[PDB]
C-alpha cells in the first residue's frame, strides 16, 4: 500500500550566534568653553568634540553592521525552519519531510504567521555612570539604534504546542479553521507519525471540510485495521473519541483538533503531553491574568490576536485553503 | 474534458518542451505534479508567456487556456523579501543610494569622449559653414574639408577595434561630408552643389554600409543612401537642363511614391540557414530605410510644390494627396518603425510647411500649418485615448475592403495630376 | 491489499479504495456506480492503464490521483520532447 521512509540526519541552518553583543557608552558631554573672541579673530573647541563625535558613530555603523548580521541570521534561521504555506507541498517528496527530531531546537513548534520577533541576541549597553549627562547626538544615535534595530521585522514565528496543552482558538466560523489547517499541516508535514498524532472532532466531518485528515499517516494507532483507514481518529463524538484514544492515552505527542464549541470541550484533560485544540463561539471576558500555557486566540481577516488583558501578537495570518491541505496530505499519504 | 499543452521548462540545462494533455476543470496544484514529474524548492506553476504564473486555486477553464497554447514552468512570485529599515540618515543615505551603478570608472569616460567627439565635429560643421554663408570666405570650406576628411579617415580607422563608435562617427560623419560636397564649385548657392553633395552623402553611406559589422545603423545609412541617390536624380534633372518651374517638387513626389509602393523588391534587392537571425534584420532594417526615403524624398518635393505663394491647386491638391497615400499605406507594413515613418509623413509634412512658410516670411499660411497640425495632433489624441477605433478586428471586413481600394485608387490619381501640372498634357 | 485513491471522473475528485490485485473489468463499473464506450484508469497526463491488469504491477500507491478516461485507439503517445 504505502512507501518506506528512511529517516536521513537533517541538514542543518545556519545557526545564530546566541552571544552577547555589547556597545560602548556614548561620551560624557564635554564642556566646550566658549571661544573668548580675542584668540578667535587672530584667525577643547568645537573641533576635538566634534571628531570624537565622528569616532563614535564610526564605531556605531560597526555596531550596526554586527546587529544586521545577527538579525539576518536569526531571520535565515527562521525561514528555514518555518516556511511560507505554499512550500511544503515540495517537502514531503523529497528528504526534508520528517525531519525535526526532539533534539533539535525546533520540535513540535508551529508556524502561524509573521510578525515582529524580539532578536534573541542581547544588545546590552555598559553605562555604568550614575545619571551623567551624556553627548546629545551620540546618545541620540544610540537610542534610535537599540529601539529600531532591537527587534526584527516580519519573520515567522512559532506556536510551540510541546508548552502550551491547549490551544482554544476563537473567532469566525472558518476564518478559524484556516488557521487551524495551516499549522495543523505546518505539523504533520515536518514530524514523523510515531513522533506526533493527530485527532479530530467534528460534526460534519466527511464533507470537504476536514475530510482532509482522511490521508494522514498520523492518525493511525499501532495494530488496528477498520477497513480501509488505519485507526480514523476523525470522529464526532468527544467522548467517544475519547475511548478511541483511551489506550493511545495513558512519548508519542498528540494534537487533538475540536470543531464542537459545545459538546463537552476540554474533556479529556482536566494531561501530561497531550496538546488539544479547540474553536469557541465566544471570549471570556475577565479570564484571571491567563496562564503562559494554554492561551486565547482570535482569529481576525489576517490577525491571530492573543488576550492579554490587544497584543496581536501576528500581523499577517497564515491561512491555509481546504484543497490546499488536501493536497498536502494527498502528497503525504504515500510515505511511512 | 481535456485539453492538450506544451509545457516549457529550462533551469536544469537548456530547457525541455513537450506536448501532454492536461485534464481541465481542476485547480492547478493537482496537475502540477503530472507536469513536475514529466519535464524534470520553490512551488513552481504554469504560467503563460509573458504573464504572471497561474494562481493553484484557479483551473484551465477559468482562466483561459486554448487547444494547443504554450505554458512555461515559472516559479510563484509569491511577494518581496522584508525591505530594510535604518534611521541613522547618514547611514541611510550611503545604503539606500547604491541602486544608482554610480561607479565613475573607466567606462563612462568612453561615452563622454564620444559624445565629445561627436559634439565637436557638429559645432565645427555648424560654425564653419554659418561662416561661410554669413561672409564670404574661402577658410570655411578649407576647414570643412579639414574635418570631413578626418572623420572619415577616423570611422575608417576604429572600425575593427570597437564598432559602436565606428557605426556612431560613420553616421554623424555625413553631416561634413554633406557640407564639403555642398561648397565645392562655389557660384551662389548652386544648382549643381546639392547635386555634389547628395553624390558625396551616397557614396559615403554606400562605403560604410558595405563595410558595416552588422545592424544599428544599416537603417539610417539605407535611408540616406536611397535619398541621395533621390536627390541626386532630381539634381541632375534640374542641372542638365533649364527647365525648373516647379518639375522638382513632382518628380520627388513621384520618386517618393515609387520607393514607398515598390520597398518590398527594392529592399531585397541589397540582400545551414545558421545566420537567419542576423539576414532578415538586416533586411528588415533596409526595409525601413526606403520607407524611410519614401517620406523625406516624399517631403522634400513636397515643400519646393507649395515652397512659394500664389501656386497651383494642382501641387496644393497633390501634397495633400501624397500624404494620404504614405499614410493610409500604415496598415500594409508588418513593423512599427515602418508603420512609424509613414504615420509620421503627414506631420514632418506640416512641420517642413511650418519651417518654409516662415523661411519665405508669409506669416499667414504658417499658423495654417500650424492648424493642420493641430488637427493631425487631434486625430493622433483620438485615436490614443479611446483604443478602439483604431483597430481592423472591430472593423467590418467589406467596410475596410472599401477603405483599402480607396487607398488603392488614392495613390494612382497624383501621377496624372503630376502629367498635367508640369504641361506633358498641356503642349 | 487496498489502496485508497482519488479518482477524476465533471471533477469533484472521490474518495475510492480501490484493490491492489484484481482486473479492473470489475472495478471499471464499480467506480462507475461510486462517482457516476470502455472506460480505464489513468494517472494524471498519461496512458490508461491495461483492463486486465493489476495495480501494483503497474505501480500506483495510495495519494495518486486517477481519472477515468476512453482507451484509445492503440498507441501510447510517447511524448516526443524537442529540447
Amino acid at each position: 500500500s504505502r512507501l518506506i521512509f528512511e529517516h536521513q540526519r537533517r541538514l542543518t541552518p545556519p545557526t545564530t550566534r546566541k552571544g552577547t553583543i555589547t556597545i560602548e557608552p556614548p561620551p560624557q558631554l564635554p564642556r566646550v568653553v566658549p571661544p573668548s573672541l580675542l584668540r578667535r579673530v587672530l584667525p577643547m573647541r568645537t573641533e576635538e568634540v566634534d571628531a570624537e563625535r565622528a569616532d563614535y558613530l564610526r564605531y556605531l555603523s560597526v555596531v550596526r553592521d554586527n546587529v544586521r548580521a545577527h538579525a539576518a541570521e536569526q531571520r535565515a534561521a527562521l525561514e528555514w525552519s518555518h516556511p511560507e504555506p505554499e512550500v511544503l507541498a515540495t517537502i514531503p517528496g523529497t528528504r526534508r519531510q520528517w525531519e525535526r527530531d526532539p533534539r533539535d531546537r525546533d520540535f513540535l513548534v508551529l508556524r502561524a504567521g509573521r510578525h515582529d520577533v524580539p532578536l534573541d541576541a542581547a544588545l546590552k549597553v555598559k553605562d555604568t555612570a550614575d545619571e551623567i549627562d551624556l553627548e546629545p547626538v551620540a546618545h541620540s544615535a544610540l537610542r534610535g539604534l537599540l529601539d529600531v534595530q532591537r527587534t526584527v521585522r516580519d519573520a515567522p514565528t512559532g506556536l510551540d504546542v510541546a508548552k502550551l496543552a491547549r490551544i482554544t482558538v476563537i473567532g469566525e466560523a472558518d476564518e478559524a479553521r484556516a488557521a487551524i489547517r495551516a499549522w495543523i499541516a505546518q505539523a504533520v508535514t515536518w514530524h514523523d507519525p510515531t513522533m506526533l498524532g493527530v485527532a479530530l472532532a467534528a460534526p460534519d466531518l466527511e464533507s470537504g471540510d476536514w475530510s482532509w485528515l482522511k490521508w494522514l499517516p498520523h492518525v493511525d494507532v499501532p495494530n488496528e485495521a477498520d477497513g480501509v483507514g488505519p485507526a480514523r481518529y476523525l470522529t464526532t463524538s468527544t467522548a467517544e473519541l475519547r475511548e478511541r484514544l483511551a489506550p493511545a492515552l495513558a512519548l508519542k505527542h498528540l494534537l487533538v483538533v475540536l470543531d464542537d464549541p459545545d459538546a463537552d470541550p476540554d474533556d479529556i484533560a482536566r494531561l501530561t503531553g497531550v496538546t488539544v485544540i479547540h474553536r469557541t463561539t465566544e471570549l471570556p471576558n475577565r479570564e484571571q491574568y491567563p496562564d503562559p500555557e494554554r492561551p486565547i486566540l482570535r482569529v481576525a481577516d489576517g490577525r491571530i490576536e492573543r488576550w492579554q488583558v490587544w497584543q496581536p501578537c501576528v500581523d499577517v495570518a497564515d491561512a491555509m485553503s481546504a484543497a490546499e491541505a488536501a493536497h498536502i496530505a494527498r502528497r503525504l499519504s504515500r510515505w511511512d | 474534458p481535456i485539453v492538450r499543452v506544451a509545457v516549457l521548462a529550462a533551469g536544469d540545462d537548456g530547457g525541455r518542451l513537450t506536448e501532454m494533455a492536461l485534464p481541465s476543470e481542476l485547480p492547478l496544484r493537482e496537475i502540477l505534479p503530472a507536469v513536475q514529474r514529466i519535464v524534470q524548492p520553490v512551488r513552481l506553476s504554469l504560467a503563460p508567456i509573458g504573464g504572471a504564473p497561474f494562481s493553484l486555486d484557479a483551473t484551465l477553464d477559468t482562466v483561459g487556456v486554448v487547444d494547443g497554447d504554450l505554458l512555461a514552468l515559472q516559479a510563484v512570485p509569491s511577494g518581496p523579501p522584508a525591505p530594510r529599515i535604518v534611521e541613522d540618515i547618514a547611514d541611510a543615505a550611503v545604503i539606500f543610494s547604491e541602486a544608482r551603478r554610480r561607479q565613475w570608472g573607466p567606462t563612462h569616460i568612453a561615452r563622454g569622449a564620444a559624445l565629445a567627439l561627436i559634439g565637436l565635429i557638429l559645432v565645427g560643421t555648424g560654425l564653419s559653414v554659418a561662416h561661410r554663408v554669413i561672409t564670404g570666405d574661402l577658410l570655411g570650406q578649407f576647414i570643412v574639408s579639414g574635418i570631413a576628411l578626418a572623420t572619415v579617415i577616423a570611422a575608417l580607422a576604429v572600425r575593427n577595434r570597437s564598432a559602436v563608435l565606428a557605426t556612431s562617427l560613420a553616421v554623424t560623419a555625413l553631416v561634413p561630408v554633406a557640407a564639403a560636397f555642398a561648397l565645392g564649385v562655389p557660384g551662389d548657392f548652386g544648382a549643381p552643389n546639392v547635386l555634389l553633395a547628395a553624390a558625396g552623402v551616397a557614396a559615403w553611406s554606400l562605403i560604410s554600409m558595405a563595410g558595416s559589422p552588422d545592424d544599428r545603423g544599416i537603417a539610417v545609412f539605407t535611408a540616406t543612401a536611397v535619398t541621395g541617390v533621390g536627390v541626386l536624380l532630381v539634381a541632375g534633372a534640374a542641372s542638365l537642363w533649364v527647365i525648373s518651374s516647379d518639375v522638382i517638387g513632382c518628380a520627388l513626389v513621384l520618386l517618393g511614391l515609387i520607393v514607398t509602393v515598390q520597398a518590398a523588391q527594392l529592399s531585397a534587392m541589397w540582400a545551414v540557414l545558421a545566420d537567419l537571425p542576423r539576414r532578415v534584420r538586416v533586411s528588415q532594417a533596409h526595409q525601413t530605410g526606403v520607407i524611410a526615403a519614401g517620406v523625406l524624398l516624399g517631403v522634400a518635393g513636397s515643400v519646393a510644390l507649395v515652397s512659394s505663394a500664389n501656386a497651383s491647386p494642382w501641387a496644393w491638391y497633390i501634397v495633400v494627396a501624397a500624404a494620404a497615400g504614405a499614410a493610409l499605406r500604415a496598415r500594409v507594413w508588418d513593423s512599427a518603425a515602418c508603420k512609424a515613418w509613414l504615420l509620421g509623413h503627414s506631420y514632418l509634412l506640416a512641420v517642413a510647411l511650418l519651417v518654409a512658410f516662415v523661411i519665405g516670411d508669409r506669416y499667414q499660411a504658417a499658423l495654417w500649418a500650424l492648424a493642420a497640425l493641430a488637427v493631425l495632433v487631434l486625430v493622433w489624441i483620438v485615436a490614443a485615448l479611446n483604443p478602439k477605433i483604431a483597430s481592423p478586428d472591430t472593423y467590418s471586413l467589406p467596410m475596410r475592403r472599401m477603405v483599402g481600394f480607396l487607398a488603392t485608387g488614392l495613390d494612382a490619381s497624383l501621377i496624372p495630376v503630376m502629367a498635367l501640372l508640369v504641361g506633358l498634357f498641356s503642349l
